[PDB]
């Protein structure tokens, strides 16, 4: 019927969009399901400029490389979704909706239609939320202990990079939250630690550092590096004239004015910098091992250079937009844009400030703050896609740990909410039905599609995922009998049960959130999806 | 592919600073000032502005060397009118070329009378307009017809300094690119 | 020698009108089965890449170019439909075609003509309008648990019916706060702002009367959490506005340079001392802002934001009650807004959100939807549109209606008695409009599973005995009346729907010849 | 789990790129001196020739 | 997004294959692939009804009212088309009369059923409803027939026969067609009254030979045969009386050479000198044989020998040629004449009986004619068919075809078993059977219900070439019948029917005064073919195709 509309367009109804959407889903989920783990494979995106890039997150594949099929474009908007405001949990959405679009079509194919499925789903997905709330626990952050933090920074990041590299990270990544917190306004930002790519030793050779570093040096070599204390002053203005705004020139009647008119130019420039200089003095004048450091936004006049030169005087320029909030809060100064009121003020203080040389690029280094409401990690590697994949790994790493911070309720993980939602889920007695042998064949395979998570990492670990999960069935049998409330794992070292709070295996509470939520609405609205179009105008 | 490039292409160091907000600050402020440095050798071109009303000792002068600029091929377009007041065209062509001189700096706007130009040149003929680029004529133009005859404008004016190279096509002070403020406002309530 | 560079062929007689017909049967095809509550959805592949799954009428007609001209008719229909109302466009599209099918098999088959119908239909138009009249009633309108299961009857079909209970809710508050008294509900759709965040949760939600802003503060030292804020909006840029006049200074003495840039520094030291002539706490504008004048402001503690949209400035307005002045000179106390509190700004590793909220009856609100992917945020967003579509009608008149094909089964019947009792030429015509109304209580039974023809056969009976209120269920397919289970719609949408299938069908019957080549 | 049908073999130098191993190149390469030499041979002497 | 998968496991079969399943309103498309040609048929059924132009790839044009005979040339891509075509070719071959209906009635069928389809009748139910609408019409059709023949052999009973058949092909005049096949059916029928013997008809025994020139009034029915052949020795006009002798033979009228190898073999030159005249006094030798019994034309089969005909007109015998075999079966009939291969005497019982063998200018062209008499009956009789163009000349061919075929019908059956014509047959069952539907429960009413429906075409089609209007003229004639038999015996309103031309309202004057009506056995096989057309479209849900 679409022929006669338009001869050039094409449909697919009832079932050829039906193979399609699951087609698509399962091989989205065959080719993405691979990374999820510890014992996951690094893939290299290597583009047509030849740029390679190592990874595991779902979100930088997919954003690299372009979907070719409509179906798998819903699903990486998904898992865009999911890396915004979580940051954590991409594999598991595409698992997910590639699962219960499975588990769904098994039931499709047995004479079943798609809207009681969803219901099922929906009411499956209401009953996780109610299982959901009594299965987290509430810890008491106000100790501010670093044993729970690195656990579970470790956890995060042992899905990244190897296990030695993990250790040598995960101090880094529980030290980015050490004073950046509020208990009454309840505000912690994420962009104020400042991630800069340069080489260096190895990637195994990183550290963290309390205070700012600055990727720009000293232009002049007549400056010190070392300073022993160092008075911040916040710039914005630029010091060397772009343009005026005004169309204007200088026409002289004679040779002798041309020097004057060129010295008109230097009063403005002696203007505004004599009040830089009358600054300096107004604190202590010849006071040794005390210099004075000026971080300017826009640019700097090299003529202007010879000036801070002479007395001594710090410059940087081309500083970054988000880095003018940062000074204040390592520093403790304050910002400022024009130079007509100066005081001691709103200068702010460090007790050490450096500069290294490191090739044909000079790094300045502003360490020793006193009470520093931010800081920064400094990502060495040996090579241009270690950068990126431990840029990815902190990036994802800072969500994980922020979030225990933003609510004080933490999930175990290992796979112990999917086990223990499974048996939830199989007998609705008279809690949420609707109706009669229709909704339970939505909640059956609902909870059939949970479980493909621990089953998956044990496809990745190497071992048999329907031998090890048996003795994990056969514990929870007699836990509930015990009267012990006790939560069961897997470990891929072994192919054994486990503990997630003994061993230290945690996830966080609005990656579940989002993941089940987000999974359970495309997997809805693809389940509904009848045909598939296309049309248009070349 | 070009929806990337529209971000950056189609945006001058005024238009760029509204995606300041939106877009990232090391992505935007990188081809600023490539923007900026191309707005600064613009001005250091603009070695004129007004029309050169010339006499024929220097004609082999300013016309011709100022073909050759710095003669790094540093050409210059020399756009030059053999003047006739008896004619009407002419008159017509010498205000276009004070319009012009006043928007395209770079570009040199020379004017002489079509008597003093050559000799006994055909008065029919007039008025000529020839230009020179690094010594070599790219166009020796006949009476204004071709560019509507008595009725020429501005506009058309302009469209024939693209054709010569003299003017690059997506030029902002050209008058088909250079909308009215008035034409975009309407364009960003019926987005 | 052509004598036509137009189509010198031409496509005339009947066959011209199969080609019409068939066209318009098709149309409706595509989306026979997007009625009803168990309705499938559709994907559509555009050009451009942007991907849209959507069950509405009008956004499936309006992203489907059609080569077919007489087809294109039946597109713009829903187009019609949406603009007027907003809702019930799936219906006009089969119902026009259920018209053009039935009143086929005429001029072929009976040889009558297309005028003689064309007064057929208006008869018809004349007695559907009259017998809607009648089966219509009026309700409160100021109740508002009446009005949640109404904004429910459209909600119904679409995927928001599980979280219906908050769908009504978030709805009712948002049409509630933009009306205002004075067509007696002058309220527009322009002044309610929808603002889709991906991530989140949709069933956290909440109707914040305010204008949510996409940006951050220009400067690090500002306040992010005002108690008792002061709006002020402005349309000069804070930067220094370049003169159109092409102004040239002639610089001769050594004094002049400095001064220049002395008198900026001067003007904007100015320009801001006038700001503080009223001392906000909150400005807007729409245009740049210089680094020079973030100095100045700081003592105020004046929060500026910029490169506002001319429409957020409008929606500021609104709710705050604040005027908007251009220049910096005209600020009074009365410009600058107030009863505006709870500025917060929420800390969102995406984007920066700005929240306001309330203590000239126009007001504007901004619905901050949650939810798990970009498509489906516009989903969950047409459904607002059609939340609020359906509720405005039910405030413009208190008229209302039931539906779920009770309502056009009652112009069948009604039209079906009087049929015979006409007794003229233009009777066959007539007959065909009766029989027209039956596919949208067809097409309910048909997507919900049930067999039609013994279903509709007993409905045929149950309505002889004089009763309107009898519906079709759309899950499992009873004769149940409708006052039990509560699917009310109101009477505008049936009044444009027959009268739209009406026009289009006018339209498109009148047409005997095909052309094209013309290239205007 | 693979993307297509097949997948052909990369080529660790570029397409194009002219390489080889052995005794051959250097004799090649010594050969290609003794060409232009011979160009120059009868040039050398006073009796030799433009 | 930018382009779709197109169909996944799409090359389990080949690209060219497509599916086509009942969904996607493809059999509404089918539907309406009937109705294109099916619009063709309207305007060709009925005495008003025109012909069609069907120029082939190779030029040859027929002009035609018929169907049948029109849908042979179309290369139709449809298959559901396609059985229309063989479902009108079986009528053609059967019964030769009423394949229009076959197309019109059976094309209405699926358009009626466009309707129940769409209102959500099971395919399945559809074909009992028909079936059973079938046997209650092929029952009733026996039970409202009026009038019988009741002789083979009448001058009056074959004008209310062969009339309203060519009436359809071919209109013109009525009685200069109509007396054409009349006399030339009396001379072929063994009329053989009081006797108890079977009868017997062939439909090859009349045929129709083309002949350009002349005017359709001219046309003569001749006793014989004729063909566009030349004597070769001698013509003669034969006005001898005193009727000659014929003799058939199969083989060439020339020495049977040897199979193997036949060739001379002179050893000495006594066999060269007598070989030269022994062929000569050997085929002089056969001749005195065949001479001698009175014999004065031979018809021979193949090519005959100069030597052998040097002798044959010697003593005045004709030549034929006759190079065909059923050419030459043909004309043993006529005079009842039993070939024998051999050269020898003919028997006596064996010889044929032909008066005169004449020799005239029809068409320009020379032709033989073998015109009897009165006495010594013939069968497998020609007409001359006289007329301007060529085309013309194909269609009245195939109309006496028809004729010759209505003919057939009166042989098989104990009877002739007329019915009222001018669709009164038809308007009949329209309230028969929908008193039927009354009486059956069921679902199945509204098939029963469509099914009368569908019969109002035929007087629909003839209201519409007739250049009146259908909304006027129909329910005019449906008031004869909702006046339905009062307690008075001998009602005279089944005869109503719709009129071609004349008086207005139209409810004919009869068809009786006019003697037009239709045959029980065309009806019949008509509406079972029909409904077998109907039932193989209908039954099927899926279709496939290859290359296109
Ligand atoms: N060391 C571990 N042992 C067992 N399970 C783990 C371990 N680390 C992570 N997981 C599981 O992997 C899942 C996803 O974690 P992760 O790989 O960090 O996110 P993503 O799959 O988005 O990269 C979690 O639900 C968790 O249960
Ligand atoms: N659960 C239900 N039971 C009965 N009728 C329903 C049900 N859900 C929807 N309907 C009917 O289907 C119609 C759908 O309207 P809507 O989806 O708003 O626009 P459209 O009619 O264009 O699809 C409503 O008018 C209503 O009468
Ligand atoms: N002169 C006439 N008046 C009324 N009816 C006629 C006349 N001639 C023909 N008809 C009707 O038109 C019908 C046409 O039958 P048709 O299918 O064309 O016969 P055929 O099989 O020879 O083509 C006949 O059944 C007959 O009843
Ligand atoms: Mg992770
Ligand atoms: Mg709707
Ligand atoms: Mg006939």
């Amino acid at each position: 019927s679409l022929q006669l509309l338009n001869p050039k367009a094409e449909s697919l109804r009832r079932d050829a969009a039906l193979k399609v959407n699951v087609t698509s889903a399962e091989g989205l989920q065959s080719v993405l399901e691979t990374n999820l783990g510890p014992k996951g494979t690094l893939k290299m995106l290597v583009d047509g400029a030849g740029n390679i890039k190592l990874t595991k997150d779902g979100k930088v594949l997919l954003t690299e490389m372009q979907i070719q099929s409509p179906t798998a474009v819903l699903i990486a908007r998904a898992a865009a979704a999911q890396d915004e405001i979580t940051g954590d949990g991409t594999t598991t959405v595409v698992c997910l909706v590639g699962e219960l679009l499975r588990q769904a079509h098994r039931f499709i194919q047995e004479g079943v239609h798609p809207r009681i499925i969803t219901d099922g789903f929906e009411i499956a997905r209401k009953e996780s939320m109610k299982f959901l709330d009594e299965f987290k626990i509430s810890k008491t952050n106000l100790s501010n202990d670093r044993e729970f933090l690195l656990q579970v920074a470790r956890s995060s990041l042992l899905t990244k990079v190897d296990a030695d590299l993990t250790e040598v990270l995960t101090p880094i990544v529980t030290d980015a939250v050490l004073s950046v917190y509020d208990a009454q306004a309840d505000n912690l930002d994420l962009h104020m630690v400042e991630i800069m790519q340069m080489q260096h030793l190895s990637p195994k050779d990183t550290t963290f550092i309390k205070g700012l570093v600055l990727d720009h040096g000293g232009r002049h070599p007549d400056m010190p590096t070392r300073v022993k204390n160092a008075y911040v002053l916040i710039l914005n203005v630029s010091l060397e004239y772009e343009k005026t705004e005004v169309n204007s020139g200088f026409f002289y009647s004679s040779a002798d004015q041309r020097d004057k008119l060129a010295a008109s130019e230097r009063k403005f420039v002696d203007a505004k910098l004599k009040k830089i200089i009358d600054l300096k003095n107004e604190v202590c004048g010849m006071d040794p091992d005390k210099g004075f450091v000026i971080i300017n936004q826009k640019g700097i006049d090299p003529m202007s250079l010879d000036v801070f030169a002479k007395h001594n005087i710090l410059a940087l320029r081309r500083a970054k937009r988000r880095n003018m909030e940062r000074l204040q809060l390592v520093t403790g100064g304050e910002a400022q844009n024009s130079v007509e009121d100066l005081s001691p003020q709103i200068l702010g203080f460090s007790g050490l400030v450096y500069q290294e040389t490191i090739g044909e690029e000079k790094f300045t280094y502003v360490t020793e703050n006193t009470d520093p409401k931010s800081c920064t990690i400094l990502i060495k590697g040996s090579t241009h896609y270690a950068l990126a994949q431990t840029k990815d790994a902190v990036r994802d790493g800072l969500r994980a740990v922020a979030n225990v911070l933003k609510d004080k309720n933490i999930i175990p993980g290992a796979g112990a909410f999917y086990i223990a939602l499974s048996r939830y889920l199989r007998s609705a007695n008279m809690n949420k039905l609707g109706a009669k042998g229709k909704t339970k064949t939505g909640i059956e395979a609902f909870a059939e599609a949970l479980l493909v998570i621990p089953k998956t990492l044990v496809k990745n670990s190497g071992f048999d995922p329907l031998d090890v999960l048996a003795m994990v069935e056969d514990e929870l049998d007699d836990a509930q009998d015990s009267d012990e409330t006790r939560y069961v794992g897997v470990d891929l070292n072994i192919g054994d049960s486990c503990d997630p709070t003994i061993e230290g295996i945690w996830d966080s509470y609005r990656v579940l959130r989002n993941a089940i939520t987000g999974a359970t609405g495309i997997a809805s609205n693809l389940l509904l999806c009848d045909e598939l179009l296309r049309a248009g105008r070349s | 592919a070009k929806q990337h490039e529209n971000r950056l292409e189609d945006k001058d160091l005024s238009d760029l600073e509204e995606l300041e907000d939106d877009e990232d600050e090391d992505f935007l402020e990188a081809y600023k000032i490539k923007r900026l440095n191309e707005i600064r050798k613009l001005q250091e071109r603009s070695k004129f502005g007004e029309v050169f009303h010339i006499n024929k000792p220097e004609y082999n002068k300013e016309v011709t060397l100022a073909s050759q600029g710095k003669k790094d091929d540093g050409g210059v377009y020399v756009f030059v009118h053999l003047s006739l007041q008896s004619k009407l065209q002419s008159r017509i062509l010498s205000h276009l070329f004070q319009s012009a001189a006043c928007k395209f700096r770079e570009i040199k706007f020379v004017e002489i009378p079509a008597n003093r130009a050559i000799e006994n040149y055909p008065e029919s003929n007039c008025p000529t307009l020839i230009v020179y680029y690094r010594g070599e004529v790219i166009k020796n133009m006949i009476t204004l017809l071709e560019l509507g005859g008595n009725n020429s404008k501005m506009e058309d004016f302009e469209d024939f300094m693209v054709k010569v190279g003299a003017v690059a096509e997506g030029d902002n002070r050209l008058i088909m690119n250079r909308d009215d403020e008035e034409s975009r406002e309407e364009r960003k309530l019926h987005y | 020698v052509v004598f036509m560079n137009a189509s010198q062929e031409r496509t005339t007689g009947r066959q011209a009108q199969i080609s019409n017909i068939t066209a318009a049967k098709a149309v409706a095809d595509v989306i026979r089965t997007c009625l009803g509550p168990k309705a499938m959805l559709k994907m559509l592949l555009d050009p451009m890449g942007g991907l849209v799954l959507t069950n509405d009428g009008h956004a499936i007609l309006r992203e489907i170019d059609v080569a077919h001209p007489a087809a294109k008719s039946m597109l713009e229909l829903s187009r019609t439909q949406d603009e007027e109302v907003g809702d019930g466009t799936t219906t006009v599209i089969i119902l026009a075609g259920e018209i053009l099918a039935q009143c086929a098999p005429y001029l072929i088959e009976k040889n009558i003509h297309p005028v003689i119908i064309i007064q057929a239909l208006k008869k018809a138009l004349t007695d559907a309008l009259e017998v809607i009249k009648q089966v219509s009633k009026p309700v409160d309108v100021e109740n508002d648990a009446a009005m949640k299961k109404l904004i429910q009857a459209s909600i119904g079909t679409k995927y928001v019916i599980h979280w219906s209970e908050k769908m009504c809710e978030l709805a009712l508050d948002a049409v509630k706060t933009v009306r205002k008294d004075l067509n007696f509900e002058i309220d527009i759709k322009r002044y309610v702002r929808v603002e889709k965040i991906p991530g989140g949760d949709v069933l956290d939600s909440r109707v914040l009367k305010g204008v949510l802003l996409n940006k951050d503060v220009v400067h690090p030292k500002m306040s992010r959490h005002i108690e008792n804020p002061r709006v002020v909006l402005l349309d000069c840029p804070l930067e220094y506005k370049k003169g159109e006049s092409q102004t040239n200074i002639e610089i001769e003495k050594e004094e002049d340079w400095n001064r220049i840039l002395q008198i900026e520094e001067e003007q904007v030291q100015l320009m801001c001392e006038q700001i503080l002539a009223v001392r906000p706490t909150l400005v807007i504008t729409e245009k740049g802002v210089s680094d020079l004048a973030q100095h100045y402001l700081l003592k105020g503690g004046c929060s500026v934001l910029r490169r506002v949209k001319k429409s957020d400035n409008n929606r500021i307005a609104r709710v705050t009650g604040a005027t908007i002045v251009n220049r910096v000179e005209d600020l009074k106390e009365s410009d600058v807004g107030t009863n505006c509190g709870l500025f917060k700004v929420e800390m969102i590793g995406d984007e920066y959100f700005s929240f306001l909220d309330n203590c000239g009856l126009q007001k504007a609100c901004t619905i901050m939807l949650r939810g798990g992917s970009k498509d489906i945020l516009n989903e969950i967003d047409r459904n607002l549109q059609d939340a609020m579509a359906v509720a405005r009608n039910v405030m413009l008149s208190p008229s209302l209606s039931p539906g779920g094909g009770a309502t056009e089964m009652a112009v069948s019947v009604k039209l079906a008695e009087k049929a015979k009792q006409l007794e003229g030429i233009q009777q066959w015509p007539y007959q065909a409009v009766a029989d027209a109304m039956e596919c949208i209580p067809r097409t309910l039974i048909q997507n919900a599973g049930g067999d039609p023809i013994r279903l509709l056969s007993q409905l045929r009976a149950k309505h002889a005995q004089g009763n309107f209120t009898t519906g079709i269920d759309g899950d499992k397919g009873k004769i149940v009346d409708m006052v039990s289970y509560g699917i009310w719609e109101p009477e505008v949408i049936k009044q444009q729907s027959v009268k739209t299938a009406i026009e289009s069908a006018c339209l498109l019957l009148r047409v005997d010849d095909i052309v094209s080549g013309v290239r205007k | 789990m693979n993307f297509g049908s097949q997948t052909p073999t990369i080529v660790v130098l570029k397409e194009g790129t002219d390489a080889s191993q052995g005794k051959g190149q250097i004799i090649s390469n010594i050969n290609a001196c003794v060409a232009v030499q011979e160009a120059l041979k009868p040039t050398l002497g006073p009796l030799g020739s433009d | 997004s930018l382009r779709l998968p197109q169909n996944p496991n799409a090359g389990l079969f080949k690209q060219g294959y497509n599916s086509y399943s009942n969904a996607d309103g493809q059999i509404i498309k089918s539907i309406a692939a009937i109705r294109e040609l099916h619009q063709m048929c309207l305007t060709s059924m009925g005495p008003c009804g025109r012909n069609k132009i069907i120029v082939n790839h190779l030029g040859k044009i027929i002009i035609t009212n018929d169907a049948a005979t029109m849908l042979r040339e179309l290369d139709i891509v449809h298959p559901a088309v396609k059985v229309l075509v063989m479902a009108t070719e079986q009528q053609k071959i059967d019964m030769g009369d009423g394949t229009n209906l076959v197309m019109i009635l059976a094309g209405e069928l699926l358009n009626v059923s466009e309707k129940l389809i769409s209102m959500g009748l099971s395919a399945v139910e559809i074909i009992q409803g028909y079936n059973m609408a079938r046997k209650f019409t092929l029952k009733e059709l026996d039970e409202m027939v009026v009038g019988e023949i009741t002789d083979k052999n009448d001058k009056n009973e074959l004008l209310k026969m062969i009339k309203p058949v060519i009436s359809s092909k071919k209109y013109g005049s009525e009685d200069i067609l109509s007396e054409l096949v009349s006399e030339a059916v009396s001379h072929v029928l063994p009329v053989a009254q009081q006797a108890g013997e079977i009868p017997y008809f062939n439909v090859d025994s009349i045929r129709v030979v083309k002949i350009m020139g002349g005017s359709l009034s001219n046309s003569t029915v001749i006793k014989g045969m004729v063909f566009n052949r030349e004597p070769e020795g001698h013509v003669k006009s034969l006005s001898e009386d005193k009727k000659h002798k014929v003799a058939v033979f199969t083989c060439p009228l020339d020495i049977a050479n040897t199979e193997t190898k036949g060739t001379v073999l002179l050893h000495n030159a006594q066999e060269m000198l007598d070989f030269s005249k022994g062929e000569e006094k050997q085929i002089d030798a056969m001749m005195k044989e065949i001479a001698d019994m009175g014999v004065e034309c031979i018809v021979a089969g193949a090519g005959v020998g100069e030597l052998a005909l040097h002798y044959l007109n010697r003593y005045g015998i004709l030549v034929l040629k006759v190079p065909s075999k059923f050419e030459l079966r043909r004309l043993c009939r006529v005079c009842g004449a039993t070939p024998l291969p051999r050269l020898g005497a003919p028997t006596p019982e064996e010889l044929g009986l032909v008066e005169t063998v004449k020799t005239m200018e029809i068409g320009g062209d020379r032709v033989t004619v073998f015109k009897q008499e009165q006495g010594e009956i013939s069968r497998t009789s020609t007409i001359i068919l006289r007329g301007a163009t060529q085309n013309n000349l194909d269609d009245i061919e195939r109309a006496i075809d028809d004729g010759v075929a209505a003919v057939k019908g009166l042989m098989k059956p104990s009877g002739g078993k007329l019915l009222p014509g001018a669709g009164a047959t038809e308007i009949e069952l329209i309230s028969r059977i929908t008193k039927y539907g009354e009486r059956t429960p069921g679902l199945l009413q509204l098939a029963i219900k469509q099914f009368a429906v569908a019969f109002e075409v035929v007087p629909r089609t003839l209201a519409e070439t007739a250049g009146l209007d259908v909304n006027e003229v129909l329910p005019n004639l449906y008031a004869a019948h909702n006046v339905t038999e009062p307690g008075a015996v001998k009602t005279d309103h089944l005869y109503k029917g719709v009129d071609i031309d004349g008086e207005s309202d139209e409810g004919v004057k009869d068809i009786r005064e006019e003697n037009i009506y239709d045959m029980l056995a065309t009806k019949k096989f008509a509406i079972n073919v029909a409904t077998e057309a109907a039932t193989t479209v209908l039954s099927i849900d899926q279709i496939i195709m290859a290359k296109k």
